[PDB]
């Protein structure tokens, strides 16, 4: 139903694009691009079409597009850890 | 359309 994917910061970029966010018909962001050479692509495990439920355990429910993108960018840039955990689904979660 | 952001381009 849902998968926790740990992306190690193996490259200088994360290399994903997301669409949607709160107050749209795609209320949780969906991954639309995974760029070769970036940390996400290097990880084996994210897919175009994955919906991001949580970033490092923080729900994205309620976060409009720009804010969801800001949180993900901060999770990548922070020196708090050398990885980002994405909770994702290919379908829907109850 | 849905908004799209490339995370690496976030300022």
């Amino acid at each position: 139903t849902s998968t926790l994917v740990r992306v190690r910061k193996s490259a200088a970029t994360l290399g994903i694009a997301i669409e949607g966010g709160a107050n749209t018909r795609q209320p949780l962001p969906r991954i639309v691009t995974i760029q070769r050479g970036g940390s996400a692509h290097n990880c084996g495990q994210l897919k175009v079409g994955h919906v991001i439920l949580e970033v490092n355990g923080q729900t994205l429910r309620g976060k409009e597009h720009k804010e969801a993108a800001r949180i993900i960018a901060e999770a990548f840039k922070t020196k708090e850890r050398d990885y980002i955990d994405f909770l994702v689904t290919e379908f829907n979660v109850m | 359309g849905l908004p799209v952001t490339f995370i690496d381009e976030v300022d």
